[PDB]
C-alpha cells in the first residue's frame, strides 16, 4: 500500500491522502484508515467497504470522507478543517483480518498542521544557576525554540561529546517547534574548557553555534 | 462506542520472562459472519504497527510460536511465553466487531532494570532570551528508572501548571533508563514578578521529592 499526500497543511484547510493499493482488488476488500498523534496511541478513523459504503469514527464523521476508484486501485482520505491537534501519522490499512495473505499496511503519511512560515530557531545556551553545586559532573543545556519545520540537528562540540548528550523530541505549540538538549560533562572540563551547542536547520539553511558561558 | 481497556499500561520484564497483556471491552465482541474480529498489533519505535494475532487466537504469517492469543466475550489476553528483545514496544488490541472500530490505549513492554534516581538540573532563562521578551525555565530529569515520575513546578511556594511543556525519551538502548525535559515558559514580565523557581520530582527512589531551585535574584 503506497501513500502520497502533503506533509504540511494550514489550519483551516483540507487534507487529502492517496492510498494506492496493489495485489488485491478494492472490489473484494475494505480499506481502513488509522492515525497516530505524537504522544498518543493508535486511533481508528474509518473504513471504505468493498461494496463502496463507508463507516466513520463519530468524532470525525462530520469532517471526513473516504472515497475510492475500483479501476485504478486508489483510496482517498479527505478531511476538512484541520487543526494543530490533527498533526499525526496517517496510515491506510487492511484490518479485520481472516487470513495471512493480503494483510498489508501503508508506510504512513506524516501530516503537520501549521500556519507558520519557514522560521529559524532561536538558540539559547543554558549554564547552571550561579549557586548550583559542583560535583564531578556538570550538566549544561541548549534550548532550541520557535522554529518551523522539523528537523533540526543538535550536536555538542561538533559531535565530539555524543556520549552524555540527551536531545529531546520537539513539541509543537503555537505553530512552532521547541526542543531541548542536555549534555553532561566532568566538572574538570567545564568551565575550564569550552563547550558549544551547534544547531543546524536545513529548511532555513541556518547553522548556529552557541558557547555555554557561566553567568558572571 | 466500544471502549477497549488494556492492562497493565506498562509491563517491565527481563528477557526470558513470560508476559501477559489483558484487553477488556465494554461490550461483548460478537461474531460477524462467523468471525470474531479481535486483533493484536505491535508497534516498535520508528515503524508501522504490525499484526501479530488475528481472529483472537491466530498467529499471522512470520510470527513466532511464543506469541499466543485467547479469550472471548469481553476478556482477551495476549501472551508471550519467553520475551526476546525484538518484542519490546507497544502492544495494541483492536476490535472489528462494532462500528466504529476501536483500539485499546496500548501497553508498553519494557526492559526491567535496577532502580535509578533522576539527575535533576534546573536552568534559569538565558539572558539572550529575556532580551526577546520571553522567559523559559528548563528542568532536565536524566537517567531514571522506573518510568513512573511526577514533575511539579513551584513558583514562590505555589504549584504552577500553565506554560509547561514536557518531552521524554524512550528507553535508552545503552543503559535502559528514561530521561525527560520540563519547560515552563512565561512572559518576561510575569517571570520578573517572582523570585523562587523550583522543579520538584516525585519518584520511587526517594521517599520525599527531589528538588532543585534557584532565585532569579542571583543570576
Ligand atoms: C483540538 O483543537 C481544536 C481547536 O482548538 C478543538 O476544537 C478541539 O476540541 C480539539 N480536539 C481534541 C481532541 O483535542
Ligand atoms: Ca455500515
Amino acid at each position: 500500500l503506497k501513500e502520497s499526500g502533503p506533509g504540511l497543511v494550514q489550519p483551516s484547510q483540507s487534507l487529502s491522502i492517496t492510498c494506492t493499493v496493489s495485489g488485491f482488488s478494492l472490489t473484494t476488500y475494505g480499506v481502513h484508515w488509522v492515525r497516530q498523534s505524537p504522544g498518543k496511541g493508535l486511533e481508528w478513523l474509518g473504513v471504505i467497504w468493498s461494496g463502496g459504503s463507508t463507516d466513520y469514527n463519530a468524532a470525525f464523521i462530520s469532517r471526513l470522507s473516504i472515497s475510492k476508484d475500483n479501476s485504478k486501485s486508489h483510496v482517498f482520505f479527505k478531511m476538512n478543517s484541520l487543526q494543530a491537534n490533527d498533526t499525526a501519522i496517517y496510515y491506510c490499512a487492511r484490518m479485520r483480518i481472516t487470513t495471512d495473505w493480503f494483510a498489508y499496511w501503508g508506510q504512513g503519511t506524516l501530516v503537520t498542521v501549521s500556519a507558520a512560515k519557514t522560521t529559524p530557531p532561536s538558540v539559547y545556551p543554558l549554564a547552571p544557576g550561579s549557586a548550583a553545586q559542583t560535583n564531578s559532573m556538570v550538566t549544561l543545556g541548549c534550548l532550541v525554540k520557535g522554529y518551523f519545520p522539523e528537523p533540526v540537528t543538535v550536536t555538542w562540540n561538533s559531535g565530539s561529546l555524543s556520549s552524555g548528550v540527551h536531545t529531546f523530541p520537539a513539541v509543537l505549540q503555537s505553530d512552532l517547534y521547541t526542543l531541548s538538549s542536555s549534555v553532561t560533562v566532568p566538572s574538570s572540563t567545564w568551565p575550564s574548557e569550552t563547550v558549544t551547542c551547534n544547531v543546524a536547520h536545513p529548511a532555513s539553511s541556518t547553522k548556529v553555534d552557541k558557547k555555554i558561558v557561566p553567568r558572571d | 462506542d466500544i471502549l477497549m481497556n488494556q492492562t497493565p499500561l506498562s509491563l517491565p520484564v527481563s528477557l526470558g520472562d513470560q508476559a501477559s497483556i489483558s484487553c477488556r471491552s465494554s461490550q461483548y465482541i460478537v461474531h460477524r459472519n462467523g468471525n470474531t474480529y479481535l486483533e493484536w498489533y505491535l508497534q516498535k519505535p520508528g515503524q508501522s504497527p504490525k499484526l501479530l494475532i488475528y481472529k483472537v487466537s491466530n498467529r499471522f504469517s512470520g510470527v513466532p510460536d511464543r506469541f499466543s492469543g485467547s479469550g472471548s466475550g469481553t476478556d482477551f489476553t495476549l501472551k508471550i511465553s519467553r520475551v526476546e528483545a525484538e518484542d519490546l514496544g507497544v502492544y495494541y488490541c483492536f476490535q472489528g466487531s462494532h462500528v466504529p472500530y476501536t483500539f485499546g490505549g496500548g501497553t508498553k513492554l519494557e526492559l526491567k532494570r535496577a532502580d535509578a534516581a533522576p539527575t535533576v538540573s534546573i536552568f534559569p532563562p538565558s539572558s539572550e532570551q529575556l532580551t526577546s521578551g520571553g522567559a523559559s525555565v528548563v528542568c532536565f530529569l536524566n537517567n531514571f528508572y522506573p518510568k513512573d515520575i511526577n514533575v511539579k513546578w513551584k513558583i514562590d511556594g505555589s504549584e504552577r501548571q500553565n506554560g509547561v511543556l514536557n518531552s521524554w525519551t524512550d528507553q535508552d538502548s545503552k543503559d535502559s533508563t528514561y530521561s525527560m525535559s520540563s519547560t515552563l515558559t512565561l512572559t518576561k514580565d510575569e517571570y520578573e514578578r517572582h523570585n523562587s523557581y523550583t522543579c520538584e520530582a516525585t519518584h520511587k527512589t526517594s521517599t520525599s521529592p527531589i528538588v532543585k531551585s534557584f532565585n532569579r535574584n542571583e543570576c
